[PDB]
């Protein structure tokens, strides 16, 4: 189930994903495996779309925090006047 | 140095480190040493007793060729220009008595 | 330029001072002011009215000891001026307040007026060349040498926890309650009255402090020990009497872990630590739990650290290494940290010059408060 989504309003963003679904069932009958094939399909697709949405939900604090935090670990802004004015004590350990 | 040893042995690093850093003597001495050969053996006496214009010709060329070592000693711009005008001041004084 | 920075560690109960670079504070004495109560009759008596330091401690019976600072906030500035002036006297420093920059410890979350009027006092009556007000937790961590960790202090009038990350003391996680040593002594006085022994004189409250300093402990189980009758050890007064304490020795410092006994909606020390840690970045909780430093004289009770470990384990999440350090200089932690901080070359750029104070004013201090 490969997905490609592009968005470029005042920028550029591309979502590329796929889930290597793997499932099995014995071919019992035709109508049974037809709607059962749909059962596996509805399962994996509802699962996959929902999971993708929640991956978007947990992205401000996990993925981005792997790249760039929203706020530093001190949870405050930067006193540029402090860093430039004097060394924070980094020389001392 | 004994006083400095007193302050170092007494764990008071302030006056000891400031004795060399807060005093601008180190940087003053290094700039002094940068201008030290430039100030020794200056041919201004060649310009002093020069009444003949030919002596002044050769003197002027000699002084400037000795001054040519300011390429390696960072000479300032405005300082060099006031220097040149000072050279012209003494040139004018010599020419005044020459006339 | 000046001679050397003087690290004056304040404290609502014990002031501590000395020059920077010193190993231990050479000058420490209680932060009280005693003036006589009786009548001068015989000539040749103790001349002078206000006494501070060892002389005020010696002739303790005559004085009417009061405190000018309470809960890290100065209530009387005249007594504080005399105390600071006493620090610069011939009995403590023998120097002048004109050739020494001053490092000044100060508790967090205090009013702006403390820094403002204290700065006026120094730069105007003392005319110090440079003043620098700082926190106290930052100094205690500098004294231990490590750099990231919380600091749990409980001095005489305040108690707080500061999660420090490499020197940047996180200002959004400093919990602070006002239940410290002096208040524990006060509650101990109440319990001594309930025992039958009365101590109410101002120069007798100090005896109550002495009892707190050498006869109290912390029970591990707070209730199991209350349901038993202890051995009821005695106590010798300076007078020579005898006081059997009993249950009034473990319930007295119990106040720090439950300020319900004093009737207050504040929290215990353990809750101050856990809230100070939990109101921080989730990525630093394990590092903060692995580095807790105690300081302040109220952390000297018997069984203090052990009970703190038990309490924190009850509040911390499961299987997180909790580690509480407790150096041997909890009384001198902030001062030693001041000696390390002010003895650096960056302190020249870290203070506030007198010229700057005359130019901008108090706003310059709040600007360069860190
Ligand atoms: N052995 C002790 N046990 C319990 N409390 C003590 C002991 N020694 C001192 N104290 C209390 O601790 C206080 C000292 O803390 P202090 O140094 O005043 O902190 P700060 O100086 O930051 O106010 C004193 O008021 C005293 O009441």
């Amino acid at each position: 189930l490969k997905i490609q989504v592009h968005y470029y309003e005042d920028g550029n963003v591309q979502l590329v994903s796929h889930k290597d679904v793997q499932d099995s069932v014995t071919v019992s009958n035709e109508a049974q495996t037809a709607k059962e094939f749909i059962k596996i399909i509805e399962h994996a697709e509802n699962e996959y779309q929902t999971a993708i949405s929640e991956n978007y939900q947990t992205m401000s604090d996990t993925t981005f925090k792997a790249l760039r935090r929203q706020l530093p670990v001190t949870r405050t802004k930067i006193d540029w006047n402090k860093i430039l004015s004097y060394k924070i004590g980094k020389e001392m350990q | 140095l004994l006083t400095l040893d007193i302050l170092k042995h007494g764990k008071r690093f302030h006056a000891t480190v400031s004795f060399d850093t807060d005093t601008g003597l180190k940087q003053a001495l290094e700039t002094v040493n940068d201008y030290n050969p430039l100030m020794k053996d200056f041919p201004l006496n060649d310009l002093l007793s020069a009444t003949e214009l030919d002596k002044i010709r050769q003197a002027l060329v000699a002084i400037f060729t000795h001054l040519r070592k300011i390429r390696n000693t960072k000479y300032p711009i405005q300082r060099a220009l006031r220097l040149v005008e000072a050279i012209s001041r003494d040139l004018s004084s010599q020419l005044l008595k020459v006339l | 330029i000046a001679n050397q920075p003087v690290v004056i560690d304040n404290g609502s109960g014990v002031i501590k001072a000395g020059f920077a670079g010193d190993q231990i504070p050479k000058y420490c004495f209680p932060n009280y002011v005693g003036r006589p109560k009786h009548v001068r009759v015989m000539a040749g008596a103790l001349e002078g009215d206000i006494f501070i330091g060892p002389k005020a401690e010696e002739h303790r019976g005559l004085l009417s000891i009061r405190y000018p600072m309470e809960h890290g906030i100065v209530k009387d500035w005249n007594d504080m001026e005399r105390i600071w002036q006493y620090v610069y006297s011939k009995d403590q420093l023998q120097t002048f307040s004109e050739e020494h920059p001053v490092l000044l410890t100060e508790a967090p979350l205090n009013p702006r007026k403390n820094r403002e009027r204290a700065a006026e006092v120094f730069f105007e009556t003392f005319n110090v060349p440079a003043l620098f007000i700082s926190m106290q937790a930052v100094l205690s961590l500098y004294a231990t040498g490590r750099t990231t960790g919380v600091v749990l202090d409980s001095g005489d009038g305040v108690t707080h926890a500061v999660p420090i990350y490499e020197g940047f003391a996180m200002p959004h996680s400093i919990m602070r309650i006002d239940i410290a040593g002096r208040d524990v002594s006060r509650f101990l006085r109440l319990y001594l009255r309930k025992e039958g022994y009365d101590f109410h004189s101002s120069s007798e409250f100090e005896i109550v402090k002495a009892i707190k300093e050498r006869a109290c402990y912390l029970s591990i189980n707070p209730q199991k020990d209350e349901t038993l009758e202890t051995e009821k050890a005695q106590y010798y007064l300076p007078d020579g009497s005898t006081i059997e304490i009993g249950p009034s020795r473990f319930r007295a410092p119990e106040l720090l872990f439950r300020p319900d006994l004093i009737g207050e909606e504040s929290e215990g020390i353990h809750e101050v630590l856990v809230f100070a840690i939990q109101k921080s970045d989730m990525d630093l909780r394990r590092t903060l739990f692995s580095n807790i430093v105690l300081s302040g004289g109220s952390t000297l009770f018997k069984g203090f650290g052990d009970r703190l470990l038990s309490e924190v384990k009850k509040l911390a999440p499961k299987d997180v290494k909790i580690r509480i350090s407790a150096p041997q200089e909890r009384l001198y932690s902030t001062w030693i940290g001041g000696s390390i901080l002010a003895s650096l070359d960056t302190f020249k750029k870290m203070w506030v010059s007198k010229k700057e104070y005359e130019e901008d004013g108090a706003r310059s201090i709040h600007r360069k408060t860190f």
